RNA sequence: AAUUGCCGGGAGGGAAGCGGAUGGGGGCCGGCGAUGCGCCCCGGCCGUAUGCGGAACGGCUGGUCCGCCGCUCGG
RNA sequence: AGGAGGGCGCGGCGGCCGCUGCAAAACCCGGGGCGCGAGCCCGGGCGGAGCGGCCGUCGGUGCAGAUCUUGGUGGUAGUAG
């Protein structure tokens, strides 16, 4: 409940402000309307929020799609704001991919990614314009499956989905 | 549900704009709503208003009311009715005054020219008084009326002095039976 | 052109005020009709009972007469009424007459073509 | 009528309108023949505010 | 007889004032004079109640603007010009002639305006549509 | 002339027609149902059985106050039929008219049905009676257009 | 129009019709719904100044257009 | 109950602006819309000769009832008989 505009400084940010006058910047046809033109927004939107219980290397579960309950291990929050994931690919079949904070589900259980580098992934790469993405995807497994091997069962846990059974309520499980 | 009359709208009437047609009085108005926006005169209020006002409420004015209400402030002042100057043949002397109204008869018109004044229109009072500086409001008699004469308490009740509605005068049309004692009573 | 029009057009009530117990009666018509006697439900507002227009349904003013297609209407009888929509061919359209012949038609549509003025008729008869 | 007359100098024209009163000898004589219409207190700061 | 007496005179009913489903709220009115750009029955925009006019109709554009001390002489009062030059020479010109004059500068983007759909419409009528617009 | 149906195959069909006939056009009307889509020879042989007494027509409506019979007990359980003669007798002559427009037509009689029939009310025909008291009541006949189109098929 | 026949469709446990709200089925509609807009190789027009002709605005200066030239090059 | 304002519709007259044998009026339609509404606009059909809108003004100017008038038509009913 931070009051950024606080106090009447503004200075903090233009300390060296005191500058000059401002300078003020054929149509070859009239629209017969007095339409007022259409210039790109100078707003900020202020980028989404992660949720608290996710963070890098923990598992989610997914909750839509066509890979809707496999559990999936998080990587990285994109700058659109979705999460990257992987599956990986080997144990579950789910490539990388970017979801939505919604449809997902965010385990306790975590995985260390140090080691992973998780670098030429980001919103580009993702452009709707694949042998390579074949070898990313390749190279980005081998420095996952060892460490997924460190812990026991989690290979064949990463390789179940999650559903949900007679009598199961899914407000008192603790996931 | 809230206690109020009529739901708090104003239930009293008042004219807004001239019942009339006339372009000429249209463009009176005109004038005349743009200098009380932006002029703030208390004068030019009272202009407006009186200029939606009907005939019956903007009685005729003769010339010996306006020599009388005029009489030694006639140099520097402007008289100012919204109406009719009509002639009066029972005076004789007609000092010089500038006069300004919505009619002159054409008696009253060549009695204030002769005597050295001038007949103005409320266009040309605005040149000259914007504000209706040095001017005099006046009115005629709103009540010398022969229908007023009629109105008030009915003419057969006590301390009554209200015409009667008569076909005719005479001593067969309404004298007898309520207005002399040697007939019942007198009201 | 393309429509200046861009408040979305809602409509309170799409749906017609038929008079009371026109159902009932064969002579009765549909246009509306104010009930006026001393029992009626109707005029009473009973639940459940026919409803009664009144000024609280009026649509907006500023997508008031609007058309589907966002313009607004003008019936046009030969091509000199169709050239005053050249200077509001953004917010007007034109509708030929319905006693205009085919070939007249022909010419007013044509026009319309050069002025960039929609007709929404312009393929009828 | 009487009822009507004092909700009106009280301002309370309407259900679940509120009011500031001041208290004196006047006022509170106007409330007690309104006590069925009305609830009221001793407001604090928090209220006022 | 000045501009605002003769707007009062031809306000309610005109030889070019079409009216259009009455006169409730659905009223619709149109002018059809030339010298008025954009053909709405309104003082500001009327032929028939102002002293000094701007008429931008084709033939090549036809420019014409009336002369004030004509006005009792119609067979004179319209001074007429005729321009077949590029589309910003006759946008140049019509500023002229109505802006930089000052002969109603508040007409000048009207003005603009309708050289532009009358210019379009000459544009179409040598080399048929090809593309319509409803984007 | 225009019958209320097409024959859908002109070439194939024939048609026959009767204007204000003066039979009771509710006997007629059932008349006509009860031989809807019939086979020429088939709808010739039940009238003629309904002239002699041997078939009933079913009244399914107008059908109020009519007896019970047994002749007409299949596709119609309860007992409800008549013989109408007369509306038989006129529909028969129908029959025999486009019959023998089909036999100009060179279409064999053999697979002929009824794909189309229709009784109509014509124009009321007045007479009087005369009631007690010095009254006057009306006295009216019910005649009847009857269409009638035969198909190959 | 009332009212009736036929054809096709739909519904029905001692009325039906009616208001509101959805759904199922049908019948309609394409201004029912877009395909253009800014940057570049091909087609194709002229300033500045001039002679001349007409006709403007303000209250004597300055203005636009057209057709013709003779320098000019950006559209 | 009652009053008033603003509008919608019908028929003339004085004016203005139009339409129509490349199809007017009237009528029909599970056609499309506009208007809170009175109503209006368009589409398809039929029909085959006239019609509309705006301003002003005028009137034999708006129907569900009146055991309302005249005409036509039902159920009763293929019944009473
Ligand atoms: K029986
Ligand atoms: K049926
Ligand atoms: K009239
Ligand atoms: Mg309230
Ligand atoms: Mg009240
Ligand atoms: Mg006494
Ligand atoms: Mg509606
Ligand atoms: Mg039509
Ligand atoms: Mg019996
Ligand atoms: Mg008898
Ligand atoms: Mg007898
Ligand atoms: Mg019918
Ligand atoms: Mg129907
Ligand atoms: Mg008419
Ligand atoms: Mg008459
Ligand atoms: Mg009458
Ligand atoms: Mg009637
Ligand atoms: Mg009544
Ligand atoms: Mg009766
Ligand atoms: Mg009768
Ligand atoms: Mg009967
Ligand atoms: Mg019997």
């Amino acid at each position: 409940h931070t009051y950024h505009r606080r106090g009447l400084w503004a200075i903090k940010a233009k300390h060296g402000g005191a500058l000059p006058k401002a300078e003020k910047p054929e149509p070859k046809f009239y629209p017969a309307d007095d339409v007022k033109p259409r210039t790109v927004s100078t707003r900020k939107p202020h980028p989404t929020k992660l949720r608290s219980t996710i963070t890098p290397g923990t598992v989610l579960i997914l909750l839509a799609g066509r890979y809707m309950g496999k559990r999936v291990v998080f990587l990285k929050q994109l700058q659109s704001g979705l999460l990257l994931i992987t599956g990986p690919f080997k144990i579950n079949g789910v490539p990388i991919r970017r979801v939505n904070q919604a449809y997902v589900i965010a385990t306790s259980t975590k995985v260390d990614i140090s080691k992973v580098n998780v670098q030429k992934f980001d919103d580009k790469y993702f452009a709707r314009e694949p042998d390579f993405k074949k070898d990313d995807q390749k190279v980005i497994d081998a420095e996952l499956i060892k460490a997924i091997d460190a812990v026991p069962d989690l290979k064949n846990y990463l390789g179940a989905r999650f559903s949900l059974r007679d009598g199961d309520k899914p407000h008192e499980m603790t996931f | 549900g809230i206690d109020l009359v009529a739901g708090g709208r104003n239930k009293r009437t008042k004219r807004v704009a001239p019942k009339s047609d006339d372009v000429y009085l249209k463009l009176l108005v005109k004038l005349y709503r743009f200098l009380v926006r932006r002029t703030k005169s208390k004068f030019n209020a009272v202009i407006l208003k009186r200029l939606f006002m009907s005939k019956t409420n903007r009685p005729p004015l003769s010339m010996r009311r306006l020599s009388n209400f005029m009489k030694g402030k006639e140099e520097k002042n402007i008289a100012v009715v919204v109406g009719t100057i009509t002639d009066d043949m029972r005076i004789q002397e007609v000092p010089a005054m500038k006069v300004t109204a919505l009619r002159f008869t054409e008696t009253a018109r060549a009695r204030i020219i002769n005597a050295g004044g001038e007949c103005l229109t409320f266009d040309q009072l605005a040149l000259r008084a914007p504000t209706g500086e040095n001017t005099i409001l006046l009115r005629g008699p709103k009540n010398a009326r022969e229908a007023v004469r009629h109105f008030g308490k009915a003419p057969g009740v006590p301390h009554s002095h209200t015409k009667p509605y008569v076909r005719s005068k005479g001593r067969k049309f309404e004298k007898a039976r309520g207005r002399r004692n040697s007939r019942g009573f007198k009201v | 052109a393309v429509p200046l029009l861009t408040r979305k057009i809602v409509k309170k009530r799409v749906k017609h005020f038929k008079r009371a117990h026109s159902d009932r009666y064969i002579g009765l018509k549909q246009s509306w009709r104010r009930p006026k006697g001393i029992d009626s439900r109707v005029r009473r507002k009973f639940k459940g009972c026919t409803l009664m227009p009144n000024i609280g349904y009026g649509s907006d003013k500023k997508t008031r007469h609007y058309l589907p297609n966002k313009f607004k209407k003008f019936v046009v009888h030969n091509v000199s009424e169709l050239e005053l929509l050249m200077m509001h061919n953004r917010t007007y359209c034109a509708e030929i007459a319905h006693n205009v012949s085919t070939k007249k038609r022909k010419d007013i549509v044509e026009r319309a073509a050069q002025l960039d003025i929609v007709v929404t008729n312009k393929l009828a008869r | 009528p009487k009822t009507k007359k004092i909700l009106q100098l009280l301002r309370l024209r309407q259900i679940f309108n509120g009011v500031f009163l001041k208290v004196n000898k006047a006022t509170i004589n106007m409330l007690r023949r309104v006590e069925p219409y009305v609830a009221y207190g001793y407001p604090n700061l928090k209220s006022v505010r | 007889v000045p501009g605002s007496l003769v707007w009062e005179l031809v306000k309610k009913n005109n030889c070019f004032l079409i009216k259009q489903f009455g006169n409730s709220n659905a009223k619709v009115q149109f002018s059809k004079e030339p010298n008025n750009l954009y053909n709405v029955h309104s003082y500001k925009f009327s032929g028939l109640a102002n002293s000094k006019t701007v008429a931008v109709q084709p033939s090549a554009v036809v420019l014409s603007t009336t002369k004030t001390k004509k006005q009792n002489t119609p067979a004179k009062l319209q001074h007429k010009t005729l321009m077949r030059k590029e589309f910003r020479k006759m946008a140049k010109s019509v500023k002229n002639q109505v802006c930089d004059n000052y002969y109603r500068p508040d007409l000048t983007k009207p003005a603009l305006a309708r050289l532009s759909a009358v210019y379009r419409s000459l544009q179409v009528s040598k080399s048929g549509i090809k593309k319509k617009n409803r984007q | 002339v225009k019958y209320s149906t097409d024959p859908a195959n002109p070439t194939k069909s024939a048609k026959a027609m009767g204007r204000d006939l003066r039979v009771h056009f509710k006997n007629t009307r059932e008349t006509a149902f009860a031989l809807r889509k019939m086979s020429l020879n088939k709808a010739k042989r039940y009238l003629e059985d309904v002239l002699a007494h041997k078939q009933a027509i079913p009244f399914r409506r107008y059908c109020r106050g009519v007896g019970r019979t047994a002749q007409v007990k299949n596709r119609q359980p309860n007992g409800q039929g008549r013989w109408p003669a007369k509306s038989a007798k006129f529909v028969l002559d129908l029959l025999k008219n486009a019959e023998s427009n089909a036999e100009v037509k060179g279409l064999d009689v053999d697979a002929l049905y009824i794909s189309h029939i229709q009784v109509n009310q014509a124009q009321k025909q007045r007479r009087r009676t005369y009631r007690a008291h010095g009254r006057i009541n009306p006295y009216m006949s019910n005649p009847c257009h009857i269409e009638l189109i035969l198909s190959e098929k």
